[PDB]
């Protein structure tokens, strides 16, 4: 329909076929490097106070 | 070069026949009324058109001259006129063709969009229907205010008055009531779609502009109809668009649909009749306003009707829209409407700024229907608000034993739970489910100004882990046991959860 | 229906400026003030973006 209503056909056929090959990023895990911590809580929870306590 | 193409295919198609047509010669014009000599055979209240393509009506027939109304400018119309009659009491457009559409009080499209395509044509002063057709209210009309949808039920077929005075919430409510049914319009069942018609009487074209892009936003178009007939349009259009408005909404109700119209207000075309009535030089009555501007309305509000399913089962809400001064209910046009009507709603602003808003004034409101047209759900929960906040109301001028401390609380946890935006009314699922919670003394914990925290984190939290939860509650339409029970834990555990 | 002159008149008329319509005719300095008047305030109402081709994005994450 847009392209049907609109002259220079053309340039929003160039835009459609612009928006269909391109595509957008996405982030990452980095921001989640609090993957660590969980390692180091094993150490309290699982080796040290659960052993002490 | 198409465009030219196009220009062409309309005069492809004229108006070849002149026929030979009954006149009358204008012996005076000015004001908006012009006195016609001549139209021996013109009827009572029949569309007359002048020299210009300028419609009119003929409201008076006296022995000597046809008093003519003029829908439209009057600096065009000159004396030695000629005004031909066009045989026909006065009509609009109806049909599904004009949702969506912008359209004037005599049903001429107004916001370009090309022409309206109605096949017919009603007039707007019909008679209400019988005593026989209708039936008494049942299904309800789901307004998305949780005060409105709770403590003052409106049902399919009501008359409701939101009346108040400027700058309350009026419109508001109007608009929210015509948003909510998007739900109900975009399901599959036609039972529960409603068409929604809005007449603009008065408005500055600015405001229902911002209106119509407001409904436009909310995807909400689709089913809606807007009749304006705003401040710059001559009286006898003012006091026409209810009458049209009505009769594409009679259109509905009488084609087994369901239709909603919503004149805004009713006392600005009190006084475009009340110009009119004076320019035709007709006995002024009471504050100036002519004697018959009781019937004005009550003809107009008894069209509202909930057809039996032998007519087609359709219905047409209404909600009139009055404005008091200083909240002087008991001036002229209030009282006839409050005595014309089914319900009310009180809108205050004491309460406005109190912080309460709708402002609506549950002391006050009132719904005939009642117990009728409301859900299994809604009519259990909001019973126990209903007798909550009556007793909260007596004793709260104040502000020591537990039990009052307590009904004071629980009062004021009710109070903020009713609060409510602008334009986002709830499903009424969702309102069963903030009602619940904060009638089961759950809220009583919490301080009062953190309410409104509450109510939205626990939609927000419900509306997707328990979409099962509300789904179940709608389609059941009842709080069942097993019902109940869920929402105890889910209510429960939100609450520490917070 | 070929009887109607000015039905035909205004379609010949039509026609006429059809032909004539290689650049709008009698446009006067008022056409051009116009169009560049309401362009410009569609402009403004648009956007000033790079207008010709999709503007690009380098978005930020978190
Ligand atoms: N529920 C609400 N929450 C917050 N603000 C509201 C609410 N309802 C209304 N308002 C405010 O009240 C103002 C007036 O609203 P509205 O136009 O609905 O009242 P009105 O009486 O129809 O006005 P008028 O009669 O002058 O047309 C609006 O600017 C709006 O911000
Ligand atoms: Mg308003």
């Amino acid at each position: 329909y847009y392209k049907a209503n609109v002259a220079k056909a053309g340039l929003v056929d160039d835009f459609e076929k612009k928006f269909n090959a391109l595509k957008v990023p996405i982030p990452e895990d980095k921001y989640t490097a609090q993957v660590d911590a969980e390692e180091k809580e094993d150490v309290k929870s699982c080796a040290e106070f659960l052993t002490q306590s | 070069a198409e465009v030219s193409s196009i220009l062409e295919e309309r005069i492809l198609g004229a108006d070849t026949s002149v026929d030979l047509e009954e006149t009358g010669r204008v012996l005076s014009i000015g004001d908006g009324i012009a006195r016609v000599h001549g139209l021996r055979n013109v009827q009572a209240e029949e569309m007359v058109e002048f020299s210009s393509g300028l419609k009119g009506m003929s409201l008076n027939l006296e022995p000597d001259n046809v008093g003519v109304v003029v829908f439209g400018n009057d600096k065009l119309i000159k004396e030695g006129d000629i005004v031909k009659r066009t045989g026909a009491i006065v009509d609009v457009p109806v049909g599904e063709e004009l949702l969506g559409r912008v359209v004037d009080a005599l049903g001429n499209a107004i916001d370009g969009k090309g022409p309206i395509g109605s096949k017919a044509r009603r007039r707007v002063g019909l008679k209400a229907p019988g005593i026989i057709p209708r039936i008494s209210v049942r299904e309800p009309m789901q307004t998305g205010i949780k005060a409105v949808d709770s403590l003052v039920p409106i049902g399919r077929g009501q008359r409701e008055l939101i009346i108040g005075d400027r700058q309350t919430g009026k419109t508001s409510i109007a608009i929210d009531t015509i948003i909510n049914q998007k739900r109900f319009n975009d399901g599959t069942d036609e039972k529960k779609k409603l068409y929604c018609i809005y007449v603009a009487i008065g408005q500055k074209r600015s405001t229902v502009a911002q209106l119509v892009k407001r409904l436009t936003d909310a995807d909400a178009m689709k089913y809606t109809i807007v009749v304006s007939a705003t401040a710059s349009d001559a009286a006898p259009l003012q006091y026409l668009a209810p009458y049209s408005g009505c009769s594409m909404g009679e259109y509905f109700r009488d084609n087994g649909k369901h239709a909603l119209i919503i004149y805004d207000d009713l006392s600005k075309q009190a006084v475009a009749y009340r110009q009119m009535s004076l320019l035709l030089r007709r006995p002024p009555g009471r504050e100036a306003y002519p004697g018959d501007v009781f019937y004005l309305h009550s003809r107009l509000l008894e069209r509202a009707a909930k057809m039996n399913d032998a007519f087609g089962g359709g219905s047409l809400t209404a909600l009139p829209v009055i404005e008091t001064q200083a909240g002087d209910v008991s001036a002229y046009i209030p009282t006839n409407v409050i005595s014309i009507t089914d319900g009310q709603i009180f809108l205050e602003t004491e309460l406005f700024y109190k912080g309460i808003r709708p402002a609506i004034n549950v002391g006050l409101s009132v719904s005939r229907v009642g117990s009728a047209a409301q859900t299994r759900a809604m009519k259990q929960v909001a019973g126990t608000m209903k007798l909550e906040l009556a007793q909260y109301r007596e004793v709260a001028a104040f502000a020591l034993d537990a039990a009052t401390q307590q009904l004071l609380s629980r009062g004021v946890r009710l109070t903020e739970l009713l609060k409510q935006g602008q334009y986002s009314p709830m499903a009424i699922e969702e309102q069963v489910a903030v009602i619940y919670a904060g009638v089961r003394g759950y809220l009583d914990k919490l301080e009062p100004s953190k309410i409104t925290k509450f109510e939205n984190a626990f939609l927000s939290h419900v509306i997707s882990q328990h979409q099962a939860l509300l789904s179940k509650i709608r389609t059941d339409g009842k709080i069942s046991e097993e019902s109940d029970a869920k929402l105890k834990e889910i209510v429960t555990n939100f609450l520490a959860g917070f | 229906d070929p009887v109607q002159k000015l039905f035909v008149d205004k379609i010949r008329e039509y026609r006429t400026k059809r032909q004539t319509s290689g650049g709008p005719v009698d446009a006067g300095p008022e056409y051009q003030q116009d169009l560049d008047r309401e362009l410009f305030k569609l402009k403004q109402m648009y956007g000033k973006a790079d207008m010709n081709t999709f503007p690009n994005f380098t978005f930020e994450d978190p």
